RNA sequence: UUGCUCCACACAAUAUAGAUGGAUACGAAUAAGGCGUCCUUGUGGCGUCGCUGAACCAUAGCAGGCUAGCAACGGUGCACUUGGCGGAAAGGCCUUGGGUGCUUGCUGGCGAAUUGCAAUGUCAUUUUGCGUGGGGAUAAAUCAUUUGUAUACGACUUAGA
RNA sequence: GUCAAGCGUUCAUAGCGACAUUGCUUUUUGAUUCUUCGAUGUCGGCUCUUCCUAUCAUACCGAAGCAGAAUUCGGUAAGCG
């Protein structure tokens, strides 16, 4: 999970005698596997369409890379979660350089900000903000500045020894 | 959030030295001069033309970023001080017993004493911290002014003398009776 | 009359900033920061090294005293050319810093023979340097 | 991998030292750690004042004389901390804690001996800034512990003999460096340097 | 020379335990400049002696050796497990061990 | 019934929480420092370093023998000694000079074998005893008797050539 | 403890506080029958020690429908009675 995949999945909703060639429907899933990945896809078509995987096929499954993998990219997110005590709809910006880094990004988040866990989250929509000043939140509107620098004070250096000689310092 | 750069201005004036080492300002300007040890905040000073000295913190949360502007407030007292000063002036606010108060010496310490406050037999000191002045106003009744490089001292020793004269076991929606700032300004201002 | 107020100069996370990689499989070579993803994260690129274009945790990274202009989000082509022109290999062998990983790779890399060597020649050079400590 | 290690406690928190101590003494180490005074404790001093109050709260009900003994000086706060991070009730922990001595300041011997740091138990390298923290001689003086006072001045003293060590020091490695370069760029040296050396 | 080593040092740590049930057949031995299973890898079939001293000579020595072997690596630092021909007394828990450099490989 | 202590060296017995090249000395800060240099001597200027001790010192020779020169007047061991500093437990640190060897800084000569293809292959430092030869000093405590400032008995406090 | 209809000469909350509702305690009494029926001496008082704090007094304070006096509400506090 510290390596999500995207795949398209689609499932087809198997041919009976009324209804030869069904609809084919389709969809993106986050997953770390392809057994993963065809699982959620019968967790969500189960909840949009009157079918389940007794009654229906997968027709095609396909792992989908990032078009541009070294392309820093804005995303939003939107993310439909379970809290203790209701359900939310959540918008959040995330910067990476992949959709599923951002998705790995938005689980950590989600975990850490909201004690989130895989089963409560669907990811409503990944889409790259196309344009600067879309970017609604000032937590990622702060890495878009011009001729951005900032340093790293009090470097903390890992020892590989128990005892040191020197006192050592954190400049950077 | 962690902002990545917060950011403060210091304005200096031309008769105005500011020497930081580390976090360590002296400030000397044509009053005198003053020290403030600043090492438990985990700012930057930078020195731009010589009139302006930026403070910054980096990688900053909320709080962190609330002191930057308290330690801008810091310097800008000390830079304030050591031009103008700072005049704080209490007056005596009595209904019966006037209440008397002397600067005396014991020791070599400075003290103000206060007696009569209330029709107390107690005589109450203060003492008056190194750098304030203390004097008496002339063709203005019951004051008393206070002033000095440091805000910080200035404005303690006034609330010294202020909570020395609080009223015990009276309604003091009543027994207004005490000394209190009414002032705050500075030494030489128009 | 001067206001005096320490530099306390540090290496700016900023594009065109070169990095040496710690750990992982680069492990020594060197990248420059294209890109800042965040705080905590930048895009690097060591085309000459070997380094491939890719997103890096700044932990896994040490800052170097060396920038060169690089545009924001230059790709590696871009990279490669202007790393050549501010010659940037040629600015760090020539740091104190590159001196000593080279010093620690040669004494690690040493023989028998060479230690031997290395014991002859220490003795020989100690031997003048006390003659010249006990005249100076 | 020296016979006794030297740790000046400086600046080191208190729980990382002493389980990186704790581990050392029973893997075979002599440690002797000096500047006991000197320790940090992460929380602020009301914090770690409660804490000790809360410690010396407890006693054995019928005789006090058995109880937990609530010893107030630094060095013994960090044995305190030490034990507890060794079975000090079997014959293998009472002998891991004989390879052990704290002091408070830099007493003799060791005070011309080199002395360490453990970098992952020191403060500055473990705490996040802004964090606050206690020193160990303060609130060791505030319950109940009597040589503050005693110590700083020794220290005090220590240091300036410290000091005039090592102006001679540098005095010396001036002239050592200065004939090291003299040797420079001879046929030996060039020799050495072909070998990194 | 000053110096006529050809051995590592080490130190007998402990025995292969659990939480509360220990293995004397086993020792765990620490290697001086050892901290990684790999750069350990080095010093496997490596020939242990424990070498102690006792009060009564038994064949003109005053010198007892015990002689063992490390069998494989123990955890992520560099510790090793080692068998020896009788196991080791533990009262040697942090007591010195060498690691000689034979049976040699490189 | 030649007792006690110290010093040195001869042999024994006890052992050893575990020698095997060296515990190798600033202080302070860590949103800062170290070092070098320069001046106006500062909270100064300039240069340089870190990114670990992966260092530095040391390290060649029958467990290190015997011997011949060259260069240098350095390094180092042991005792003798001069002067000083050190009380936190100093019990160490820095010196002055003369002996006394050694030196791998350089170049030579002789020896090593059979421990038979590995078997720590014994080289460390505490306790003691006893032997020999070189100094040094020449007491107390307790029972018993006694006191009552003490006290169940011990103990305590007193006295007695 | 929360909520606040209402009382408090006007004024919900100085002090109170209905209709509701959330808790804590184990110094009450029930509920249970797990331990003891080859026996754990069964009420109260006397004596004596310690502990708790949900503080009556004493220390220092905050609030009042606290002018003074005398009270009332509340805080730290079990040091001492
Ligand atoms: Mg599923
Ligand atoms: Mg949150
Ligand atoms: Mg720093
Ligand atoms: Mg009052
Ligand atoms: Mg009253
Ligand atoms: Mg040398
Ligand atoms: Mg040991
Ligand atoms: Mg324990
Ligand atoms: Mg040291
Ligand atoms: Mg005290
Ligand atoms: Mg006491
Ligand atoms: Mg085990
Ligand atoms: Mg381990
Ligand atoms: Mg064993
Ligand atoms: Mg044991
Ligand atoms: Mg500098
Ligand atoms: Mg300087
Ligand atoms: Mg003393
Ligand atoms: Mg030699
Ligand atoms: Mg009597
Ligand atoms: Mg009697
Ligand atoms: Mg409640
Ligand atoms: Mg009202
Ligand atoms: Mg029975
Ligand atoms: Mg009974
Ligand atoms: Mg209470
Ligand atoms: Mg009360
Ligand atoms: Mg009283
Ligand atoms: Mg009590
Ligand atoms: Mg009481």
């Amino acid at each position: 999970m510290a390596h999500f995949k995207e795949y398209q999945v689609i499932g087809r909703r198997l041919p009976t005698e009324s209804v030869p060639e069904p609809k084919l429907f389709r969809m993106r899933i986050f997953a770390s596997n392809e057994v993963i990945a065809k699982s959620r896809y019968w967790y969500f078509l189960q909840k949009l369409h009157k079918v389940k995987k007794a009654s229906g096929e997968i027709v095609s499954i396909n792992q989908i890379n990032e078009a541009h993998p070294t392309k820093v990219k804005n995303f939003g997110v939107w993310v439909r979660y379970d809290s203790r005590s209701g359900t939310h709809n959540m918008y959040k910006e995330i910067r990476d350089v992949s959709r599923v880094a951002a998705v790995e990004t938005l689980y950590q988040d989600m975990a850490a900000r909201h004690r989130a866990r895989f089963r409560s989250i669907h990811i409503l929509k990944v889409a790259e903000i196309e344009k600067t000043a879309d970017v609604k939140r000032q937590y990622v509107k702060q890495f878009l500045t011009k001729d951005l620098k900032f340093p790293l004070p009090h470097r903390v250096q890992k020892s590989t020894k128990t005892f040191s000689y020197k006192r050592p310092s954190t400049f950077y | 959030m962690k902002y990545i750069q917060t950011e403060q201005q210091i304005e200096v004036p031309e008769g105005v030295t500011v020497s930081i080492k580390s976090r360590i300002v002296k400030v000397v300007g044509p009053r005198g001069t003053l020290t403030k040890n600043l090492k438990h905040i985990d700012v930057t000073f930078t020195k731009v033309n010589n009139q302006l000295i930026k403070v910054a913190v980096h990688n900053g949360g909320r709080k962190h970023v609330a002191a930057l502007r308290t330690v801008k407030s810091l310097v800008d007292n000390m830079i304030t001080g050591v031009t103008k000063g700072y005049k704080y002036k209490m007056r005596y606010v009595y209904a019966h017993f006037p209440i008397n108060v002397n600067i005396v010496e014991k020791d070599g310490a400075k003290f103000i004493e206060v007696r009569n406050f209330l029709g107390d037999k107690k005589i109450r000191n203060v003492p008056v911290r190194d750098g304030v002045t203390i004097e008496f106003s002339t063709n203005v009744k019951d004051e008393i002014v206070l002033s000095g490089n440091s805000v910080e001292d200035v404005s303690q020793n006034a609330a010294d003398l202020q909570q020395i004269c609080r009223v015990r076991n009276k309604d003091i929606r009543k027994f207004l009776d005490g000394i209190y700032v009414s002032h705050k300004g500075f030494i030489t201002e128009d | 009359t001067d206001s005096i107020v320490k530099a306390s100069n540090w290496r700016l996370v900023e594009v065109g900033r070169v990095v040496l990689i710690k750990k992982g499989q680069s492990a020594g070579k060197l990248a420059a920061i294209v890109e800042i993803i965040d705080q905590k994260k930048v895009l690097i690129d060591g085309p000459k090294a070997g380094v491939p274009r890719q997103a890096i945790n700044l932990g896994q990274v040490v800052l170097t005293p060396l920038t060169f202009a690089l545009p924001r989000g230059a790709r590696t082509a871009t990279v490669s050319k202007k790393w050549a022109a501010a010659a940037v290999c040629e600015k760090w062998a020539a740091s104190s810093w590159a001196k000593k990983i080279a010093q620690r790779e040669r004494r690690a890399a040493l023989t028998d023979f060479e230690r031997f060597q290395v014991m002859v020649l220490r003795k020989q050079k100690r031997y003048t340097v006390k003659k010249a400590l006990a005249k100076a | 991998v020296e016979p006794v290690v030297v740790i000046d406690g400086k600046g080191h928190l208190v729980g990382r030292l002493a389980s990186v101590v704790a581990k050392q003494l029973l893997n075979g180490q002599k440690i002797v750690v000096v500047r006991a005074e000197e320790l940090n404790i992460s929380g602020e001093f009301f914090r770690n004042k409660l804490k000790y109050h809360d410690f010396l709260r407890k006693a054995t009900a019928f005789n006090k004389t058995r109880g937990p003994f609530h010893f107030r000086a630094p060095s013994r706060i960090f044995y305190k901390a030490l034990r507890g991070m060794v079975s000090h009730k079997t014959a293998r922990g009472k002998a891991a804690l004989e390879r052990l001595k704290v002091f408070e300041g830099i007493p003799p011997p060791y005070d011309k001996k080199k002395r360490v740091v453990v970098p992952q138990a020191l403060r500055v390298l473990r705490l996040k800034p802004g964090r606050k923290y206690t020193t160990l001689g303060k609130l060791s003086t505030s319950v109940g512990w009597k040589y503050e006072d005693v110590v700083a001045k020794l220290e005090a003293k220590r240091k300036v003999s410290s000091a005039e060590y090592y102006a001679k020091k540098r005095a010396f490695t001036k002239k050592v460096a200065s004939a090291n370069a003299t040797a420079a760029e001879s046929d030996v040296a060039k020799q050495l340097a072909a070998l990194g050396y | 020379a000053e110096s006529h080593r050809l051995y590592v040092k080490g130190k007998h740590l402990s025995y292969q335990r659990s939480k509360r049930v220990n293995n004397p057949n086993v020792s765990l031995i620490k290697i001086e400049g050892v901290a990684t299973p790999q750069d350990a890898q080095f010093y496997l079939g490596k020939r242990i002696a424990y070498v102690y001293r006792a009060s009564k000579e038994v064949r003109g020595s005053k010198i007892r050796v015990m002689w063992g072997k490390v069998t494989r690596t123990h955890g992520n630092s560099g510790v090793v497990r080692a068998t020896f021909r009788n196991n080791l007394p533990a009262k040697t828990f942090g007591a010195s061990v060498r690691i000689f450099l034979y049976p040699s490989n490189i």
